[PDB]
């Protein structure tokens, strides 16, 4: 319980939440180009 | 001991009581208010663990038949079910998460060949890490377990 | 990259965050390595 | 016999200056007991080998072997692996031809615990109750009235 | 050699039992170690050796 | 939040499980008997099984070994609990058991018996707890230093953002010193030999010589019946040959009287040192307390010194925010994608914390190990998002 | 001076209890002869190193030796690596100057 | 032996740690060879001899 | 050599080439032993053996 | 025997050994020579 826990919770939220929402693409973006 | 004056023999059981006693009374065991005396065996700082009170077992196996009327052995505090159970609740969560892979792997990948690639690319890569720390020195340890799961 | 700079243990919290990362970073390499001899072979050999 | 202040002094004191120049360490401990028992601990570097270790403690102990009271000599002096934790603790008790808790204890330490301490990297064996020993019960008044002592 | 034999004798730490030993009796409520022979400290002590 | 939902949650180091397998010590107060704590291991055996038949499968009492050290006041019950299918419930594990058994042994006792988890951990590094030693440094004897540490136990109770602290276990109890008037002795034409191997081969016990039964050689043993050697008016009965063929009482020579001397001195590092297990504050975590109890220890008298996740994670994560970059650019060579999988770190992570936070989850060891790997799926994810769109 | 019997409960015996906590081992054996001399066997698991392997077997019986007789104290007591087999074994004679 | 070269008689307690008990003579008695006629010792016949 | 030793002495005389393998595993051979392993003694072993 | 009496004592070697000799052999002879013909040959 004290391995899934942590996972799940990590995982749940960095899928939902990276490819969609936040950054993940939002990076790429003001990183690569933004001013270079 | 002696030998009084007129020739009266002082004898060890004349001056004191002679029993077969214990050479300690300090302790006494009693297995659920039942009489008894067992052995508790502690580890040799790096020793193998469940390898050894294996052979716990062994040594002790050719003693039990020569043993005289009424004298049984019981097993209280023992480690060893204990590591037979987290292998087996660890190897349960292995195979659980091969077989969920698979039918997540169907509802996409309809094509059942497909379904199979991956099925079949992680029993090897698991079989690499008992190939691989064993090699490095590592155990089937509590930790390197949880390791193949993760 | 994450895993053995963590896996540089410490104490009694040795074989504990060191077997952590190494287990599965084995386990990395094993699982590239599949992907680059044999989840590639039987892909190509047979997907559809 | 001897109490508290007695072994800190005779026995404890005596090993504790002649236990210098050994390999990795960090420090030592003592436990010097009214019942007329010390135990020393040192406790070393992590990954340092137990094996080695040993050797060193218990051959620099057997310096200050000689600067000991007698009775202590003869009595059991041990060095080995220490692992604050048992495992397997085998009990064994009697059902029909019925026995004492100390006829066990005796049979016990007279058939198995001798193999098991050997056995498969066992640090060291711990008995309950006691082996067996010619016990005497010596009367006061008894050796009086022939005029004797102990 | 008399001496000797005082300093062998007198300054000593001697192992004497306890009350309510090893093998006590069924009843007793008390358990004591005994103190005998002492190994001296001071100069003034040795000074005193018969 | 996220750093909030960090911060605050507690640092474990690994959680304490059920195991099917406890155990319970006993201590009875001052100089008690090998008869008056068999009546308490009576007791503990009871609440065992009577009140506790669908939990416990078998016991095994042991009177007078205390993992303390040993002697007639302590004690141990081993547990052996039934298999883990007929032991269902939340109180039919180890967690419950060890908590009204614990409530029981404060209630209808008059001594001190515990029970607990098997630390399935390490003895050491329990985290949030202590272990503090008082070395006596210069001259002092054994009497200053108790002195010392009942000031010491008293400074951190008298003012604990709190601290729970207590002694080892030197009792401190009383002993039957006997004083030999030497001069009397030779009056009366003793050896002091002679006398000496009486009182301790009578009330101690002298290993004698060694004697064969049934094969295996074991040792011959001489004492003395129980009776003579219970209280300090039997002494009286001992009488010794004087060098005149004819008997003399202890009472002639000897002296009676008592003693407040301590039955366990302990020696740390070459000097006597009593240790003191105490624990952090149920708010505070070791590194306050244990900075908190150098200062207490340090306002003590004169020749009294003194000798005792982790801070691991910080270096150790410190190489993990080095080689991540290096890797990033090993294939990736921009300084524009060396700060786009950066971000997927907290992204994951969050929920990692949030996950723990809401269940009675801690921050142990599977957990700081669910983050690394949470943070290398965090980067795959990304790595794609990324590679791809290049 | 001590025959089968003695020599066989008073040195082996002795030794024989205090004979363990050893790490690699299958067995021990002895022979307590009438001449008045125990010469104890301990084989251990193959591979094992015989540099640590003497030490613990010497390092135990060395608790077991003020549990002897005197005379077998100053006596020779060995502990050594066995190989029954010799080979080189060099025979020392004498022709001119003759001796016994 | 023990006048002049020294004897480890016993140990003795000094503020905590044991140390050694030796016995000698004082030095004078022992610092050329006219000295040993000092030395009386005790004959079974309860009389001094040199 | 073994035939001659047989045949003009009266007590027990063999030899035999050296194992040049190890002292153990002849193949096709034995080492058993008799253990007496409750409260009996050499006596009662013997006529065991026997 | 009567009671309280007890006792104590190529190779099986090859059967095991040569069963990897019978694996080895397989794969090797269809790391060069992939069909499951010369593999038999
Ligand atoms: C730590 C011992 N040690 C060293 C080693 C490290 C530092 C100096 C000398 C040797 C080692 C060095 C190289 N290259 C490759 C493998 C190993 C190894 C492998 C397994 C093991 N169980 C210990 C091992």
């Amino acid at each position: 319980n004290a391995v899934g826990t942590g996972v799940m919770g990590g995982m749940v939220t960095a899928t939902v939440l990276a490819i969609f929402f936040v950054p993940v693409f939002f990076v790429v973006v003001r990183r690569r180009f933004s001013r270079k | 001991l002696k030998v009084n004056q007129d020739g009266s023999r002082v004898l060890l059981r004349d001056v004191a009581k002679i029993e077969l006693g214990g050479e300690n009374y300090d302790i006494i065991a009693e297995f659920n208010g039942q009489p008894a005396s067992g052995l508790g065996i502690k580890l040799a700082t790096g020793a193998n663990a469940l390898d050894t009170a294996a052979a716990i077992r062994a040594e002790l196996a050719k003693m039990e038949p020569f043993f005289p009327s009424g004298l049984k052995i019981v097993y209280p505090y023992d480690t060893t079910p204990f590591v037979k159970i987290s292998i087996h609740e660890v190897v349960k969560t292995l195979v659980e998460a091969i077989i969920l892979v698979f039918l997540v792997m169907y509802l996409f990948l309809q094509n059942f060949r497909a379904t199979l690639i991956p099925t079949i690319a992680v029993p090897v890569v698991l079989l690499g890490t008992f190939a691989v720390l064993a090699a490095f020195g590592f155990s089937i340890n509590t930790l390197t377990m949880f390791g193949m799961v993760l | 990259a994450v895993f053995v700079p963590m896996a540089f243990f410490g104490g009694s919290t040795g074989a504990i965050y060191r077997q952590f990362s190494i287990t599965i970073v084995s386990a990395m390499a094993l699982s590239v390595l599949v992907a680059l001899i044999l989840t590639p072979a039987l892909c190509a050999t047979m997907l559809k | 016999g001897a109490d508290a202040k007695t072994v800190q002094d005779t026995v404890t004191q005596v090993i504790e200056q002649n236990m210098n120049g050994i390999d990795n360490l960090m420090y030592m401990s003592s436990n010097s007991d009214s019942t007329g028992t010390v135990q020393i601990t040192l406790t070393f570097e992590s990954g340092t080998d137990a094996d080695i270790a040993q050797v060193q403690v218990q051959n620099k102990l057997q310096l200050a072997m000689p600067l000991l009271p007698q009775e202590v000599q003869q009595q059991g002096v041990s060095v080995e692996k220490s692992s604050s934790s048992f495992l397997m603790v085998v009990g064994v008790i009697n059902t029909d031809g019925t026995m004492t808790q100390e006829d066990i204890s005796d049979y016990v330490a007279a058939n198995m615990k001798d193999a098991i301490s050997r056995t498969s990297g066992v640090g060291d064996v711990q008995l309950f109750g006691s082996q067996y020993a010619m016990r005497i019960w010596m009367n006061p008044n008894e050796l009086n009235k022939f005029q004797l002592t102990p | 050699v008399d001496v000797i034999t005082a300093i062998k004798a007198q300054n000593a730490q001697v192992a004497a039992g306890q009350l309510g030993g090893t093998p006590p009796v069924k009843g007793q409520q008390l358990n004591a170690s005994i103190i005998a022979q002492t190994r001296l400290t001071s100069t003034e002590e040795f000074g005193k050796i018969l | 939040g996220m750093a909030y939902l960090f911060v605050r949650l507690p640092s474990s180091f690994l959680p304490d499980e059920d195991q099917g397998v406890f155990m319970t010590m006993v201590q009875l107060p001052a100089g008690a008997t090998q008869e008056r704590t068999q009546k308490v291991l009576n007791e503990v055996t009871h609440y065992y099984l009577t009140k506790e038949k669908n939990n416990v499968e078998s016991v095994f009492a042991v009177n007078g070994f205390g993992f303390a050290g040993r002697g007639q006041n302590t004690g141990i019950a081993f547990v052996s609990l039934k298999d883990w299918a007929d032991r269902p419930g939340e109180e039919n594990k180890v967690e419950a058991i060890t908590m009204r058994a614990t409530r029981a042994f404060s209630q209808i006792k008059d001594a001190m018996v515990f029970a607990f988890n098997l630390p399935a951990i390490v003895e050491l590094g329990t985290a949030t707890g202590f272990d503090f030693e008082l070395i006596d440094q210069a001259g002092l004897g054994h009497e200053k230093l108790t002195q010392a540490r009942n000031q010491l136990l008293a400074e951190a109770a008298k003012h604990p953002m709190l601290t729970s602290v207590r002694p080892n276990g030197l009792e401190d109890t009383p002993q039957f010193k006997i004083d030999i008037d030497q001069e009397k002795a030779q009056a009366l034409g003793v050896s002091i030999n002679d006398i000496n191997t009486t009182l301790g081969a009578a009330w101690g016990g002298s290993y004698v010589n060694d004697f064969i039964d049934r094969g295996r050689v074991k040792k011959v043993y001489v004492m003395s019946e129980a009776k003579y050697r219970m209280l300090p008016d039997d002494i009286g009965d001992w009488y010794v040959r004087a060098a005149d063929g004819q008997m003399v009482p202890f009472s002639a020579f000897s002296s009676s009287r008592w003693e407040y001397g301590s039955p366990r001195l302990e020696r740390y590092n070459g000097l006597p040192s009593m240790e003191i297990l105490g624990q952090a504050a149920p708010g505070k975590s070791t590194g306050e307390a244990m900075e908190l109890m150098e200062q207490l220890a340090s306002k003590l008298p004169t020749g009294v010194g003194y000798d005792w996740s982790g801070n691991q994670a910080p270096s150790l994560y410190a190489i993990s925010l080095i080689v991540v970059f290096l890797c990033l650019a090993a294939l990736y060579e921009s300084w524009s994608i060396p700060f786009s999988v950066m971000l997927v770190v907290p992204l994951g992570v969050i929920g990692a914390l949030l996950a723990a936070t809401f269940r009675g989850l801690t921050n142990d060891v599977y957990f700081q190990v669910g983050l690394l790997t949470t943070i290398g799926l965090s980067a795959k994810n990304a790595i794609l998002i990324v590679e791809f769109a290049k």
